């Protein structure tokens, strides 16, 4: 009935991106830091992030909840100053 | 720095090293029997790309309104239907005068046998 | 300003000095169209708006329909002719 | 990476000489293609990464592959660029290369005086400093601002241009169909 | 070999003969009349009876108008 | 209000406050938590956040130092609130914002774990979470019965906590 | 909430001699204004393309001798007869909403009426499904609209707040 | 900078082998189809026959003729290889696993798959015969004529999102596909795919050697899967599968690696399931058709599809209007 | 004479469902599809050798 030659490229076919899509979700989560990635950003969160790792301390999203900030918190602050786009 | 751009640049040296593969790899040995005015041409071959340009346009000029489909409730909405329209009616122009069409020269030559 | 001013510029003279043949002039007309695009997306990134953006994007269609409108010209042109001069029309 | 928009105004430049001088119609054209590139890369390089995308679309999915198209089934002559040809054209070239350069130049200037509306075009020197402001609370990136404008204010813009398009269909049908 | 009444001739014959022998045509032109029609005479009855319109939603800070009335708290 | 490109560079500044301005300290709560307890900001600190936002429409354009004594205020009552949320609902609050740093800072999947938050909130802290413009005729999202949007994964904590907390009468 | 205009307007700037009745009347009002003379302005106009293209040829005909003209181009001349009627009478009746004609008629209907939406308790122009700014920019676009009609025509089917009245 | 580059040629690896496969599998299918069997020659079934015909024809006489440009004529493969692997980014395999996470992705692939005209028609000027333009003639007159109705099914999908991010579209389609509300779309879509990268279906032109051919070769099947990731993300669900919310609170207790691991196994299987399905359905209507002419390809695009992708066009926004059903940014 | 449109028994409806719907093009599909779904007639050639009558040369 069903051949199973045919169906093993499409086998390995299925097992080659189904594979690389797991390693690939395991490299994000390890790149995070045991979180899943942020699949859309808005200005808004763009600005959240960045203000996050201001307040938490050189991690990407530790995502410190304290009561009131730290000291060095109202020193660290960036603006940014680009070039005279010629 | 991102994962976006090193594929930018790696596709080009996948191919820059195939085509060096073969042209350092392969035989070149050619010779003359191995190696080796202007025609006219029908109007609906050069009128598919030119007419194609004026709808590609307006394709992408939905674009703009589809994202923006909230903001404009109700009103850019039948701005929109009004601009599709009126690029329908010149739509309705072009299939009602059979331009895209290349029609063949020889009928069965329809007129009948009349006599004396 | 500077790359859209010259581009626009080099491809002025560029049109202006064709001698060779009829299609430099219509790729140099659509360059110039490009610089002018480059000089008003500058400005309306500048001065914080979208009204430059707006004008952009409108000229885009225009440019389009124009480079439809005048390869149908030259089409023409060459319905009679077989042939384009090299010197001009 | 700094001298990123320098670069690429350069490798503009060092491309419209390639259009102008090539030896082969179609050669001209690809380096008009390449142009588009460049001109695509100084669009996300200041910070507009819609309209590149909007650029590769439109001019050259699309105005290159009708010029191209044309190229290919249509006879046209051509000579190169001689010598003899075109250095009877360089003392004006010359001429008009530095006036229309210096004159395109001295429009983004207000003095009564020549050469302070000229220098105040390379006054370039100082880094713009940008702030956070937290007053935008959503997505509303520039396509959407772009759909907003052309639907509510300029809606008579949109239809007068959906006529520009309508004629864009007729005239190119209306002169190349020979009815029957 | 099927020949063309016209609009004007017969109407609804001439309906039934685009529907029988030029189906794109008439389906096409059926899906886009479908359209507005329907959104001329189909909301005000979804207003009437399935569930009227949402509230609109915030596009910025919403502003008040007032004049900064005294509030005794957080004097610190 | 427009965003750097073409080689930003950042900086920043090594200087004070002026003597003329008090101290006030600061919101050390990030993303997740700030989210999570921001109905609770705004419920408590509506007169404080509109005054200061009324201040800034009053005096246009000085902007930021005619109206620093207000802002003082909105930052020092968002703490009040924080500090109130932790020492009563810490554990559940910190179930809330470790169910929302995965899903995209997305509300919409967090759902077991936001009623587990707003029910000790309203009956320990006594602050309700409302959303505003919404006439009768129309239900709240977060307490509608099967919303057509789940979650992917919904987070084993959470749920483990919200059976008990049926099991227990809790909620 | 969805009825304050939000801007400065004119109020009873009447542009003759003859008080206004809106800025820019809605679609329905026209329509529900207009006077028997308007509808035989309507009936003149689809009267006198047909008639008109019959006495043309009978002018000059096509061909050389005289025939009636096709029954496909009386009745495409009927359509465009009506809709430069149509155009016609909603400009003429527009003009006593501005009060550069004779609105006697008008007014006091138009005050009838907005006694009774009184009377009724509901809003003096109508709910609109827009915002209030969708409704400033699209009344922004029709305002005035009846100038040009030589060029485009546009109408007026919003429910915006503002007419160029007071209270 | 030791991790995006390990992703990248883990990526780069599995889709330029799986575009190799997908070769032998064609192969085998249309032979099991025609009631034989395929390559069993080889491998020990068959497989890494791609891998010889590669082999052998890395090791293939290249002929640059006397009427030709060389250098057009050896960069159109190129820049048609190029192209039609740039577009392999922005798919996900995975809610935010691509290789690019941009907003604006649509947009990217939509301008990406405008590239890949150019070789064709360029390479129509290489060997410069009066017979070897037309036929480019015709085949670029058809791809762009075909790729018209592609960005309009794509922009009449986006009316409901109104994101040009693709993770979004995929998460928005977690309520229901939009292939079960708009299956004529899925139809349409289909053959517009078959079109667009000239199957033998809609093949008319075909009815070098070496590394001009192995380029235009791969791709050849590199747009096939690309066109296939397209189907599979805007029409079909893009990584959806199920709810498999149940079934991880009976399994797991807390967050860990392998729990990642087995979510996104699960993921892309669900989406390479998706297009593995697609590509058997490419190979099975490319078995069992005959071709067309030109003026029946036109007349099909232009005539036939395009006025009802119009009526498509005033149907959908005002069905989305009648309720009020408009998608929020 | 060949029949009109008009006297025919199918609906237009009916008639243009098949139509849009590419009723027998599926048809002719799902045959090719039954066919995948059957044994091959391949014989391995120096391992297997085909037909043999006494007459042949
Ligand atoms: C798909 C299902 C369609 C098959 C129809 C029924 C099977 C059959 O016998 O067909 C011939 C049948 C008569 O067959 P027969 O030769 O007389 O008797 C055969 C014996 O029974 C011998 O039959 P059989 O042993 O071949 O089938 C037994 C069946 C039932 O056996 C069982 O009871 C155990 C079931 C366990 C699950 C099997 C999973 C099979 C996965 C298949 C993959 C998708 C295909 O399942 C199997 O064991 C098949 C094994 C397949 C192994 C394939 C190897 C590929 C591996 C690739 C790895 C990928 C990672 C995963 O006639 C028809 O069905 C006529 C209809 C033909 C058209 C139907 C088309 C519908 C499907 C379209 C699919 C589009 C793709
Ligand atoms: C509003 C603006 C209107 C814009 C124009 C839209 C026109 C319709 C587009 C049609 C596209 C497809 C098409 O042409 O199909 C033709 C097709 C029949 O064509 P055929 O006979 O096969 O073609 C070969 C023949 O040689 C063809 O035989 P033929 O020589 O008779 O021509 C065939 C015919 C085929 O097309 C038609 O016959 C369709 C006509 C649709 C428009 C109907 C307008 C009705 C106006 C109101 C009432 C007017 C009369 C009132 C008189 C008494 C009043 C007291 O086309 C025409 O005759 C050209 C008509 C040109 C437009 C006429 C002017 C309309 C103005 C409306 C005025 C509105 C007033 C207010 C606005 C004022 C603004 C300030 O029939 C239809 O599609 C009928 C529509 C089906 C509906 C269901
Ligand atoms: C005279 C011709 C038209 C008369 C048709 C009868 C309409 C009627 O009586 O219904 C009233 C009806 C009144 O509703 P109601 O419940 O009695 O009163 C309460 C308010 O409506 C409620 O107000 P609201 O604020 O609550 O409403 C918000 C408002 C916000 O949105 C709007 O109202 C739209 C604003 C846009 C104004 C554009 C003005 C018209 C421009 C015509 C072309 C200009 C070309 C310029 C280019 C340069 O409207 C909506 O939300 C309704 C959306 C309607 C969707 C359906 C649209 C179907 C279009 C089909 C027309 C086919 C024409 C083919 C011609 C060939 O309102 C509408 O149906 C609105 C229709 C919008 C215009 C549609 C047709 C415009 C005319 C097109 C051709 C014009 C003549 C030909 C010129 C040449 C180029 C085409
Ligand atoms: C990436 C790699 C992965 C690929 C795996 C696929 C493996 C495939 C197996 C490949 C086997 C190699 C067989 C290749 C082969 O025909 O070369 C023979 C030589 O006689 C050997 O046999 C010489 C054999 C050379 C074998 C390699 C020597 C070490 C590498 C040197 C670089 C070809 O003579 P030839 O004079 O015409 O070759 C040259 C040369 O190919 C061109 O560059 C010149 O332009 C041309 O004029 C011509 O003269
Ligand atoms: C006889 O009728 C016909 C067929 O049989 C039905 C065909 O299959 C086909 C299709 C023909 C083929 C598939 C032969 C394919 C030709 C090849 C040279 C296969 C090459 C394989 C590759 C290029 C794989 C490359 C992969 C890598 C380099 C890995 C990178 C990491 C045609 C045209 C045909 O006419
Ligand atoms: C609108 C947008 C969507 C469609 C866009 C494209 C429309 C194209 C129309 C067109 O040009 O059709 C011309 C064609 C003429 O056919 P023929 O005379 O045979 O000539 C063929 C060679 N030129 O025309 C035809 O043969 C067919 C013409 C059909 C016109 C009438 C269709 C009526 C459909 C009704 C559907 C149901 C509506 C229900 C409404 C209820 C409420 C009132
Ligand atoms: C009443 C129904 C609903 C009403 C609403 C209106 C439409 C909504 C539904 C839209 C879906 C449309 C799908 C595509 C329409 C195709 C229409 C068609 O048949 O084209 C006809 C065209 C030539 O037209 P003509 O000269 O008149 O001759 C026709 C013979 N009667 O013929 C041609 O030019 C060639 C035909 C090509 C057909 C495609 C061939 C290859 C592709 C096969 C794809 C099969 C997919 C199966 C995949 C299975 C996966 C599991
Ligand atoms: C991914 C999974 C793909 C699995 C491919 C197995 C094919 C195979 O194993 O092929 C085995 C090969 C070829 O052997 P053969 O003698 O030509 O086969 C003849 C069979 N007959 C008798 C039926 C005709 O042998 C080798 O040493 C090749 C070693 C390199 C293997 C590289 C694998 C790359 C992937």
């Amino acid at each position: 009935a069903i051949p199973f030659e045919a169906l093993l490229p499409y086998g390995i076919i299925f097992g080659l991106l189904t594979a690389g899509g797991g390693a690939m979700q395991v490299l994000h989560v390890y790149r995070n830091g045991g979180v899943r990635d942020r699949f859309a950003i808005d200005q808004w969160d763009s600005q959240m992030m960045e203000r996050d790792l201001r307040l938490n301390g050189g991690q990407g999203r530790k995502q410190v909840d304290q009561a009131t900030a730290p000291e060095a918190f109202k020193h660290n602050h960036v603006w940014k100053s680009e070039r005279p786009l010629i | 720095m991102n994962t976006f751009i090193i594929f930018i640049i790696l596709i080009p040296i996948v191919g820059f090293a195939l085509l060096a593969v073969n042209i350092l790899l392969a035989v070149y040995k050619p010779y003359n029997e191995k190696l080796g005015t202007r025609l006219a041409f029908n109007a609906a071959f050069i009128l598919v790309a030119i007419l194609f340009l004026p709808f590609d346009l307006e394709i992408s000029t939905l674009l703009p309104y589809v994202m923006s489909i909230y903001l404009v409730s109700n009103y850019g909405f039948t701005i929109v239907l009004l601009f599709l329209l009126i690029l329908i009616i010149g739509f309705v122009y072009e299939i009602n005068t059979n331009a895209l069409k290349i029609n063949k020269h020889n009928k069965p030559n329809t007129d009948s046998l009349i006599y004396k | 300003m500077f790359i859209g001013t010259i581009i626009l510029v080099l491809s002025f003279l560029g049109f202006v000095f064709n001698r060779r043949n009829i299609i430099l002039a219509f790729i140099c007309l659509e360059t110039m169209l490009l610089g002018i695009n480059l000089i008003l997306l500058r400005n309306s990134v500048l001065f914080d708006d979208i009204s430059g953006s707006l004008f952009a994007i409108v000229i885009i269609i225009l440019a389009g329909v124009e480079s439809a409108i005048g390869l149908s010209l030259l089409v023409s042109y060459y319905r009679l002719r077989g042939v384009i001069n090299s010197y001009g029309i | 990476t700094y001298y990123f928009i320098e670069i690429t105004i350069f490798l503009a430049i060092l491309c419209t000489i390639f259009i102008i001088s090539a030896k082969n119609p179609m050669v001209s054209i690809l380096y008009m293609i390449a142009l588009f590139v460049i001109a695509a890369m100084y669009l996300y390089l200041i910070g507009l990464g819609i309209f590149s995308l909007l650029y590769i679309m439109i001019y050259i999915g699309a105005i290159a592959v009708l010029f191209l198209f044309i190229i290919t089934l249509l006879d046209i002559n051509s000579t190169e660029l001689s010598v003899k040809s075109n250095i009877r054209d360089l003392p004006l070239v010359l001429i008009s290369l530095i006036v229309l350069t210096i004159s395109g130049l001295m429009i983004y200037s207000n003095d009564s005086i020549l050469i302070n509306k000229l220098l105040e075009a390379f006054g370039n020197d100082y880094n713009t400093i940008i702030t956070q402001d937290w007053f935008n609370i959503e997505n509303t990136t520039l396509l959407t601002t772009i759909g907003n404008v052309l639907l509510t204010n300029n809606a008579f813009i949109l239809l007068v241009l959906a006529i520009v398009l309508l004629l864009g269909i007729i005239g190119p049908i209306s002169i190349t169909m020979k009815h029957k | 070999i099927n020949a063309n009444p016209g609009f004007w001739n017969g109407p609804f014959r001439y309906l039934r003969w685009s529907a029988h022998n030029r189906p794109h045509l008439f389906f096409a032109f059926a899906i886009g009349i479908a359209g507005p029609v329907a959104a001329l005479t189909l909301t005000p009855l979804r207003r009437k009876y399935l569930y009227p319109d949402h509230s609109p939603l915030p596009q910025s800070y919403p502003l008040p108008q007032r004049a900064r009335e005294g509030l005794t708290g957080f004097d610190d | 209000p427009r965003e750097a490109a073409a080689h930003w560079v950042p900086f920043e500044d090594k200087a004070n406050m002026p003597d003329n301005v008090p101290d006030v300290v600061e919101v050390g709560a990030t993303s997740a938590p700030l989210l999570s307890a921001s109905y609770f900001i705004g419920a408590k600190c509506k007169p404080y956040n509109d005054d200061f936002m009324l201040c800034r429409e009053e005096s246009q354009g000085s902007g930021a130092i005619d109206c620093l004594k207000e802002g003082r205020r909105v930052t020092r009552c968002a703490v009040s609130v924080i500090e109130d949320i932790n020492k009563s609902c810490l554990d559940e609050f910190r179930l809330h914002w470790q169910c929302l740093e995965q899903n995209n800072h997305q509300l919409s999947g967090c759902r077991k774990a936001e009623a587990l938050l707003n029910k000790c909130v309203f009956t320990k802290l006594n602050l309700e979470k409302k959303i505003p413009g919404l006439r009768p005729d129309e239900e709240p999202v977060f307490l509608k019965k099967d919303p057509w949007i789940k979650p992917a994964v919904d987070d084993f904590k959470s749920v483990r906590a919200y059976a008990e907390a049926k099991k227990n009468g809790t909620l | 909430s969805s009825s304050t205009p939000l801007v400065k307007t004119s109020v009873n700037y009447s542009y003759g001699d003859y008080p206004l009745i809106d800025a820019d009347p809605h679609f329905k009002r026209v329509v529900g204004y207009m006077r028997p003379s308007d509808y035989g302005v309507i009936g003149l106009a689809t009267a006198a393309l047909p008639a008109g293209i019959c006495f043309a040829e009978w002018l000059d005909p096509v061909k050389g001798k005289f025939a009636r003209p096709s029954v496909k181009f009386l009745r495409v001349a009927t359509m465009l007869g009506f809709a430069v009627g149509f155009g016609a009478a909603y400009a003429r009746s527009s003009l006593r909403f501005f009060g550069v004609t004779e609105n006697a008629r008008e007014y006091k209907k138009d005050e009838a009426q907005m006694a009774a939406r009184k009377a009724a308790g509901l809003e003096p122009y109508g709910t609109s499904s827009l915002t209030p700014e969708l409704q400033e920019i699209a009344a922004k676009n029709s305002a005035h609209s009846i100038a040009g009609l030589f060029i485009f025509p546009w109408f007026n089917f919003v429910n915006h707040p503002y007419h160029g009245r007071e209270q | 900078m030791i991790i995006n580059i390990v992703e990248i040629l883990i990526f780069l690896v599995c889709v330029l082998f799986s575009v190799a496969y997908l070769t032998v599998a064609e192969r085998k299918t249309l032979a099991y189809m025609q009631r034989r069997l395929g390559p069993n020659f080889v491998g020990y079934y068959g497989l890494l026959q791609a891998f010889a015909d590669a082999v052998k024809l890395l090791l293939k006489e290249i002929v640059l003729p006397k009427e030709s440009n060389y250098i057009i004529l050896v960069i159109s493969p190129l820049i048609t290889l190029i192209t039609a692997l740039i577009g392999w980014v922005v798919i996900p395999l995975g809610p935010g696993i691509t290789l690019g996470e941009l907003n604006l992705g649509i947009l990217f692939s939509l301008a990406i798959g405008s590239l890949g005209v150019f070789g064709s028609l360029l390479s129509g000027w290489s060997s410069n015969s009066k017979y070897s333009l037309l036929g480019s003639i015709r085949s670029t007159a058809q791809l762009i004529s075909y790729e018209l109705i592609l960005t309009s099914i794509f922009i009449i999908i986006i009316m409901f999102v109104s994101s040009l991010n693709i993770t979004t579209i995929i998460e928005t389609q977690r309520v229901v596909w939009y292939c079960i509300p708009l299956l004529p779309l899925l139809l349409i879509f289909f053959i517009a795919s078959v079109a667009e990268t000239a199957r033998p279906p809609f093949d008319l032109t075909e009815s070098y050697s070496g590394s001009p051919f192995v380029f235009f070769f791969l791709a050849e099947y590199s747009n096939i899967i690309l066109i296939s990731a397209f189907n599979g993300y805007l029409l079909l669900g893009g990584y959806l599968s199920f709810n498999y919310s149940y079934l991880f609170n009976i399994l797991f207790n807390d967050y860990s690696y392998v729990s990642f691991l087995f979510e996104g196994l699960i993921n892309s299987s669900a989406y390479a399931i998706k297009l593995v399905f697609l590509m058997f359905s490419f190979i099975w209507v490319r078995a069992a058709f005959p071709r067309f002419t030109y003026d029946n390809l036109i007349n099909f695009c232009w005539i036939i599809l395009l006025p009802l992708l119009f009526g498509i066009f005033l149907i959908i926004p005002s069905t989305l209007y009648i309720f009020d059903s408009f998608p929020t940014l | 004479r060949p029949a009109t449109w008009e006297e025919s028994e199918e609906g237009a409806l009916s008639k243009a469902t098949k139509y849009f719907l590419l009723a027998e093009m599926f048809r002719g599909l799902y045959v090719v599809l039954e066919q995948f779904f059957r044994a091959p007639y391949t014989i391995y050639y120096p391992f297997e050798k085909g037909p043999v009558s006494p007459r042949f040369r």
